[PDB]
């Protein structure tokens, strides 16, 4: 993807004006710089390969952590799957209006000693469950109940100490393209939820430990990261001004455009 | 397998292991570009010697 | 000679002695829906010449500490001739648009406006828990304003309505990226738009989705001297273009 | 059994890595592709489009739409400066936020030319001539319209049209820039100043305005992609 | 001693993988094939076939075989409504437990269209006249028959064929609806009223009944398997 | 327009076919058919009457 | 080596490495319809448009 | 595949996996020579058994 080259140019007296131009028909100017001066003729080998939307997009961001504790009465995690909890990959995703990717999903889990009153407290090596319901299912309630037969609902297992469990989701969805936003409301009478919360609709993901507690408690985290392959993006937009506030909308307060200088020729 | 260009400033091999197209590399090297649909979308072509108005 | 334009559309023609070139939204020009992308599977309607006119909204007031108007557009058209009754009896619709703004004044007036038109243009509340309600989101056929101070959080369910924000919590100078025109009053007259048909499905239900925003913003402000003519109005035309509708049913 | 041998980088989270995973869902059929308009392949077509550049900041114009215009008078003297600020596309608070500038803290390398285009909003019997120049670096800033002719410049005769391009070019010893401050990399300054006057008639308002955009040329390019430093939190919402 | 490197994704147990393994009883012999009649090979078979609908719940009849019938009187004025109940194939109660709503309960997404079979189960000498319709969402549901005629109607003529299909089309704004109940893709209503009225003879009872009937066409289609929420455990069996 | 030089405006000339009575406002006038004159350095519009009628010929 | 067509919305390699068939993966592809064995069960066929007692 | 000719005092075969030329190996085989823009960096030329001035 190379970058154009630069054309020799020689002095002018005539009729053309290409510096001339009227802003008002809503069209950005064609002019090269070999229009308004004397140039050489440099041949450039730059490429825009860096600023694709396959390599603009393509690359791991967390969006949430949870924590879950063994030694617990209903000790488990769940967490309904979004992309507006964190800063960072909200205003990358929101640069453009619609969306169409597949999915590569991996999971960080780390483990913590919590101050228990026994001695000799020696515990083996852990192993979490991971489970996905899509919308209409069974959820669990607690920790050990029916609902973690997985005989449908696609899960994964886990033992600690080695490479972190990844696997592919495809293009789900409903339309043609994911929506960042959504200027309407879900019902036809105009009334109740207002904005991106009427397409939301993607599952929940639960999250527990398969041992028992043997002799101490145990304090789990798991860390999830997102990566969108196979991008197509369409109706660029302005990028966020102000900070984010809130999930389901776009609530700001006001800010400034910039920050201010002392004059006007202040170099 | 496939035969590719391996991006420099040589060749590298590459084979599908699984049944379904999701489960595919990311593309990375599809360099496209159309920057007049967003600069000059306008009814009437638009010469830059000639002016604007006449 | 660039300066002069013709529409016509239906039973109605658009003149113009003074304008700049027609702006056709992202190269792509309005057309009825394939036989590819369909999904509902009934025949649709096409009145094509009762619904394809000039609709004009009502006139605003250009004062000198004027901040802004926008409007909701399958919303201003929902009590317009038989666009807005075909609209009350189907379920789906898809449709293209041609906007025209136009104002006028002397050689010894300035000023200068922004014409962009903005798809999902989804606002905030000035409470930073609720969501703004209807009544203040759209009118019909009359032009809500923004002003240049702060809504405060004493209020439940209002729009946030600072310009330097444009609503949206963006920057206003890069509103830019969206098709738009200028109106300059040393030069220009009107500004043109023509916008295709865009959403992320083939069809829409038109009374819970608002998929398009015009906004109209000053950026130079209106000046004149003393002994010029102080009243300035603005108008707004828009005719839709290529309709066609799904899902007959009863009135709503 | 076939006998391999494992190298360093086994069982790693790279998060820029590019391999083949297996699926949760097999067989699924995705909703097929549909003809939406403005499809974006590359982010220079972004950086591309003239964004209106707030050169009016002046410590009570920012919560303002006034940050964006330009003041310009009818004066009693000959060379006044109008503006002036230092090119530095995605360092300096002018340009910092327009729509070329956020692109830019994205990544950290840049190079090519950028576009400067000027709008004169005034009255259609008032006139006047500008001169639009750039300094590269190595002097200080020029002071008078005598040291800034010097430089790369262009006489705008304000008529008619009512818009003019003066197109920065490339000059530096290296290929690329680098985004953030740095005073081995740096560009210059860009100033503007009076040709001759703004003469007006009578009952005609002399204090006119001027908008400014900026975009860029068909040889930029960028890379070295980074975080950006315009984005806070504190705890999840 | 050839040389690998290990990614992310090993020593991970995924509930739908698709690997070898090796066999635990090598080189067997397994029982040859036989023909056995009857064979399934796509699960879309069993849901295009008819289903008895239990439209009659009210309380008291789900514990008898008096909730498939729908009562059909004589009456006395015009324009009376029969039954009426939404088009929700996986949520609604009236729909939810057929041939068809039990596939669905399995899946997340459908699309495609819906037969409605309609049988007069009264005596030989009756006659009569219905309409069927069905009302895209948007508005309410038609409260006479002056609102349920401006949709999707057909009306049946009692005689010797003793049966009628209504056929749903498929209108969405959409490629795929979900299954759970979501106002966003909403599907409408079906109702049913007397378009003239049951006149019997002498001598024959005036009160019938209809039964009514349920399947798929075959544009039918699911997506997006899941587990079913109409089933419990609390221990082992 | 028979006006000064520097003068502008813009008019709306529309025909509303009987059945209804006299349109009162803009936005009933504007349903009929009408042109937008806009006001320049051509100083004159034509606005042509079409021919609609149940019948060939109509009384004097 | 087979090389298959990879269901999308381009091709994969399977090499079999065991010695019974029990061992091999999922076939997942064999899509194959016959409704008419549960729709239409009958002796006689029934055209639609005609009446179905005569 | 690439054979080359391993170094000795037979062959090998070097494959390529990754997209990115500064992912390859080391080079480790260009033996290349020119020590005279160092030892001999003289105008005119200087045969050995002429002497050096005249
Ligand atoms: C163990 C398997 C886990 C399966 C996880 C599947 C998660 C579904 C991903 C949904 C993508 C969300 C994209 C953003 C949605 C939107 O912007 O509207």
């Amino acid at each position: 993807a190379r970058v154009a080259d630069t054309i020799s140019s020689r002095p002018t007296n005539s009729e053309s004006i290409p510096a001339l131009t009227a802003a008002e028909t809503g069209h950005t100017s064609q002019v090269v710089p070999s229009d308004t001066m004397q140039t050489r003729h440099v041949k450039n080998y730059h490429s825009r390969s860096e600023s694709s939307i396959e390599n603009f997009l393509c690359r791991s961001a967390c969006v949430y952590y949870a924590t879950y504790t063994n030694n617990s009465k209903k000790g488990f995690a769940e967490w309904v799957i979004n992309t507006r909890q964190v800063a960072q990959l909200r205003r990358k995703l929101e640069l453009f209006t619609y969306l169409r990717f597949d999915l590569e999903l991996t999971f960080v889990i780390t483990s913590a000693q919590q101050p228990s009153t026994a001695s000799s407290v020696d515990a083996p090596v852990q192993t979490h469950q991971i489970m996905y319901v899509p919308p209409g299912g069974p959820v669990p309630t607690k920790v050990k109940d029916y609902a973690w037969q997985t005989s449908t609902n696609p899960s994964v297992f886990w033992t600690e100490g080695n490479a972190p469990p990844r696997m592919s989701i495809p293009f789900i969805s409903i339309g043609n393209a994911y929506s960042c936003f959504y200027d309407g409301w879900t019902q036809f009478s105009r009334n109740g939820v207002y904005g991106i919360n009427t397409l939301n609709n993607m599952g929940t993901l639960y999250m527990r430990h398969v041992n028992e507690a043997g002799q101490g408690p145990i304090k789990s985290t798991v860390r999830i990261y997102f990566k969108p392959k196979h991008v197509k993006a369409w109706v660029p937009r302005p990028p966020r001004l102000c900070q984010y506030e809130k999930q389901k909308n776009v609530n700001f307060s006001p800010i400034g455009v910039t920050t201010s200088r002392t004059d006007i020729i202040t170099t | 397998a496939q035969v590719s260009t391996q991006k420099t400033g040589i060749h590298y091999t590459n084979i599908n292991y699984y049944k379904d197209a999701a489960s595919n590399s990311a593309n990375r090297q599809d360099f496209t570009q159309d920057p007049g649909k967003f600069t000059e979308p306008v009814k009437d072509i638009m010469v830059k010697t000639m002016p604007a108005l006449n | 000679s660039d300066r002069v334009r013709s529409i016509t559309l239906g039973n109605s023609t658009i003149t113009t002695q003074e304008c700049a070139n027609v702006v056709v939204g992202y190269g792509v020009w309005p057309e009825y829906l394939k036989d590819n992308e369909a999904t509902a599977e009934d025949q649709p309607t096409q009145p094509d010449v009762a619904t394809c006119r000039f609709y004009t909204l009502e006139s605003v007031q250009w004062m000198k500490n004027s901040a802004g108007w926008w409007w909701k557009l399958p919303d201003a058209l929902s009590q317009m001739g038989l666009f807005g009754q075909n609209m009350q009896y189907h379920y789906l619709g898809r449709t293209g648009y041609t906007i025209h703004v136009q104002c006028n004044a002397s050689k010894f007036h300035q000023g200068c406006l922004l014409v962009v038109c903005v798809p999902e243009a989804e606002m905030g509340c000035s409470n930073l828990n609720n969501t703004p309600e209807f009544s203040e989101l759209s009118g019909g056929d009359s032009a809500r304003m923004f002003t240049d101070t702060q809504v405060g959080e004493s209020n439940a369910k209002k729009v946030q309505t600072a310009v330097w924000n444009a609503g949206m919590g963006v920057g206003v100078g890069n509103l830019t990226i969206f098709p738009h025109q200028w109106i300059n009053l040393r030069t220009n007259n009107s500004a043109t738009l023509v916008m295709p048909y865009i959403n992320s499905v083939p069809m829409d239900n038109m009374f819970r989705h608002n998929n398009l925003t015009l906004m109209i913003i000053p950026f130079v402000p209106l000046n004149y001297s003393e002994g010029s003519s102080p009243y300035v109005p603005i108008t707004v035309t828009i005719a839709p273009m290529c309709a066609e509708y799904n899902g007959l049913r009863l009135a709503s | 059994g076939l006998p391999v041998m494992t190298t360093p980088g086994s069982t790693q989270f790279l998060t820029s890595d590019d391999f083949q995973s297996p699926s949760a869902m097999p067989q699924f059929d995705v909703t097929p592709e549909m003809q939406i308009p403005g499809r974006v392949n590359n982010l220079m077509e972004i950086a591309e489009v003239d964004s209106v550049v707030p050169v009016n900041n002046t410590e009570d114009n920012v919560s303002s739409l006034k940050a964006y215009q330009i003041p310009v008078q009818s004066n009693s003297d000959n060379g006044k400066q109008v503006f002036g600020f230092p090119l530095q596309p995605g360092a300096n608070n002018v340009l910092n936020r327009t729509l070329l500038g956020e692109i830019l803290n994205y990544y950290t390398h840049w190079s090519g030319s950028i576009k400067l285009t000027f709008m004169f909003c005034g009255s259609a019997m008032a006139t006047g001539k500008f001169l639009l120049a750039y300094s590269p670096p190595g002097a200080g800033v020029p002071k008078n319209r005598k040291d800034a002719m010097l430089g790369t410049h262009v006489i705008w005769d304000v008529g008619l049209q009512s818009s003019c391009v003066l197109c920065v070019p490339w000059i530096s010893q290296t290929h690329y820039r680098y985004v953030v401050e740095d005073e081995y990399t740096a560009a210059g300054y860009v100033t503007c100043w009076y040709q001759t006057n703004i003469v007006v008639p009578a009952d005609v308002q002399s204090s006119c305005d001027i908008l400014c955009f900026v975009s860029a040329c068909n040889d930029f390019s960028v890379r070295m992609l980074k975080d950006t430093p315009f984005i806070r939190q504190d705890t999840f919402y």
